[PDB]
């Protein structure tokens, strides 16, 4: 399936994934396509936070789910 | 701007409160208000209630408001006199936000505080090295000064 | 090349018929103590030809000779004196960003116009004499000297937050939920009130198709109109002495250097008004850091000063007079970390944490490498 993913700062990025697909392989998707590192990562779908070890169906992720990236450190 | 926006955000808050953070003017000062946050459950200040002090400058809500503890709590991103160092309040700020944004951010912070910024050293060391000790001391601090 | 180009600049400028010193000499008697008072007194009453002629400046009961060490500490004196915000002539864009500018509260003296001609008169008078202050105004009063346009982009140098917030209206469109229309309230002295940007501005919302309108009203009202008599007196007092002609062959960062000089970060002031955590000021990896800053180009000062602090500019007082996010909060040194982690530094408590490296080759290496994203000056 197809994902779109928005940035903090309004970048929309879409991604081909599966609802099979882990949290740290569509990590490693979104740091091929921009850099960022999967741990550096912080993704949120209807108000709960993505997890490293789970998968989308985990989520609930479906056809064309649209996810909110949060790269921010804390202090 | 900065008045109408606060009258809003007032009548806001009295339509549809978050039914445990409260937040008003003190007397008649519109640009200064008082907030009270309940401790959240699912981390050891349960049962505490801490008060917050709101300034909101003239160049609202293009500048973010200034808030400040009153109630001390063992916490790494509080200090003894209250200050926060939030990136919502400092840097990630739009005038979108409203005023039950930050006090939904902070109730949120109250339960997962950040060691790596250690606003009290002392205290972020406490939970790197021992979580059960930090835990019961932070429980002790709120059953101190909480009520 | 910037700097030949600025010293040509500079030469032809010096060169011109009508910036020429006489031969006579006029004697400028001041107080240590009361500079200020002394200096408005003798300068706001001096004929333009009287300005002219070659300063010599004598401060009381401190005879000497090197009269040029004199003159250039009375300026000294005097630049931090007029505008020290204390005075309530200038004041800070922001606490936590020390950048002067003409303080809208100046109004409420009965006569602001005098004083402004005389640091007008003061300003000509040290580019006139090759003399240089040491303040740090904002880009946006640079410009203003030089009459240039002013745009959206103007306030980053005044205000960060301001700036993005205007920047976050231009970009995502805006509802009715934000209660937002044309006019600024200001809390003058604790009394609050309202300014139209446009006549019936306090009942015009600002919907999707007024932003602009709005956005350039807002930037030509917080940089322009609220200083509109104060400094035209000021510019009134500075081309009394310099003719506009010569001002405009600058730039907004020429005139800077021609003003205050080439900036700079003192070192000595920097140690003396520094703290540490954990650490003692006989410790390997402060003496190793304070060699290191001693050694190195004030660009490379500069850019670690913003990567730890925040911003490259200091207050008018040094590091002594310095402020964080909460209140006054002085630079810091903490030991923090694992050997092989770069320095992390904390801006809103100007805190740098730096491990307990082992060399002076490491330490450089690792400073120069964690401050490499920072561009300062």
């Amino acid at each position: 399936m197809q994902i779109f993913v928005k940035t903090l700062t309004g970048k929309t990025i879409t991604l081909e994934v599966e609802s099979s697909d882990t949290i740290d392989n569509v990590k490693s998707k979104i740091q091929d396509k921009e850099g960022i590192p999967p741990d550096q990562q912080r993704l949120i779908f209807a108000g709960k936070q993505l997890e490293d070890g789970r998968t989308l169906s985990d989520y609930n992720i479906q056809k064309e789910s649209t996810l909110h990236l949060v790269l921010r450190l804390r202090g | 701007m900065a008045l109408k926006r606060i009258n809003r955000e007032l009548a806001d808050l009295g339509k549809d409160p978050p039914s445990s953070s409260s937040a008003g003017p003190v007397g008649d000062d519109l640009f200064h208000w008082q907030a009270t946050i309940m401790g959240p459950a699912d981390s050891p200040y349960a049962g505490g209630v801490f008060f917050l002090s709101i300034h909101f400058p003239t160049d609202y809500p293009f500048k973010p408001p200034k808030v400040n503890f009153t109630t001390r709590i063992y916490h790494p991103n509080i200090n003894s006199n209250g200050s926060i160092c939030l990136d919502i309040l400092r840097d990630q700020w739009s005038p979108a936000l409203t005023i039950s944004k930050v006090l939904l951010s902070i109730s949120s912070l109250l339960t997962d505080p950040n060691p790596d910024d250690p606003l009290v050293p002392e205290i972020a060391h406490v939970y790197k090295t021992d979580r059960s000790r930090y835990e019961l001391s932070a429980r002790e601090w709120t059953r101190k000064y909480a009520i | 090349s910037h700097m030949d180009e600025y010293q040509r600049k500079i030469a032809y400028m010096y060169d011109r018929p009508e910036m020429a010193v006489n031969d006579a000499q006029l004697q400028l008697k001041v107080s240590r103590a009361t500079t200020f008072e002394d200096a408005y007194d003798i300068i706001s009453k001096l004929s333009v030809s009287d300005m002219k002629k070659k300063l010599l400046i004598r401060f009381r009961n401190e005879d000497g000779l090197d009269y040029g060490g004199v003159s250039r500490e009375f300026f000294y004196i005097l630049s931090h004196a007029i505008f020290n915000p204390g005075y309530s002539l200038f004041e800070y864009a922001t606490d936590d960003n020390y950048g002067l500018q003409i303080s809208p509260l100046s109004s409420v003296n009965p006569d602001f116009r005098s004083y402004f001609r005389f640091v007008g008169r003061v300003m000509g008078l040290a580019i006139y004499h090759r003399r240089y202050l040491d303040v740090q105004f904002v880009l946006p009063f640079y410009k203003r000297i030089l009459q240039k346009p002013l745009c959206l982009e103007d306030v980053k140098d005044v205000d960060e937050v301001y700036y993005e917030s205007l920047k976050w209206i231009k970009n995502n469109d805006v509802d009715e939920s934000l209660c937002l229309n044309f006019s600024v309230e200001e809390n003058r002295f604790g009394e609050s009130v309202t300014v139209d940007l446009i006549p019936n501005g306090r009942n015009i919302a600002v919907n999707n198709q007024n932003k602009m309108n709005y956005l350039k009203a807002l930037t030509e009202h917080k940089l322009v109109t609220s200083t509109e008599e104060q400094f035209n007196a000021l510019k009134g007092g500075l081309n009394e002495l310099i003719p506009d002609s010569v001002l405009q062959i600058f730039n907004e960062n020429e005139l800077d250097t021609l003003l205050n000089g080439k900036r700079d970060i003192d070192v000595q002031d920097w140690k003396r008004f520094t703290d540490y955590r954990s650490y003692t000021e006989t410790d390997d990896i402060v003496i190793w850091f304070w060699e290191l800053l001693s050694e190195w180009s004030p660009e490379k000062k500069a850019k670690l000063l913003q990567f730890a602090t925040g911003t490259s500019r200091l207050p008018l007082s040094g590091f002594k007079d310095m402020h964080g996010s909460d209140g006054p909060r002085k630079f810091t040194i903490e030991k923090v970390g694992h050997i092989s982690q770069l320095p992390k530094a904390h801006t809103c408590f100007n805190r740098l944490d730096i491990p307990p490296y082992n060399s002076k080759e490491e330490l450089e290496q690792k400073l120069t490498i964690a401050i490499q994203e920072t561009a300062g000056f």
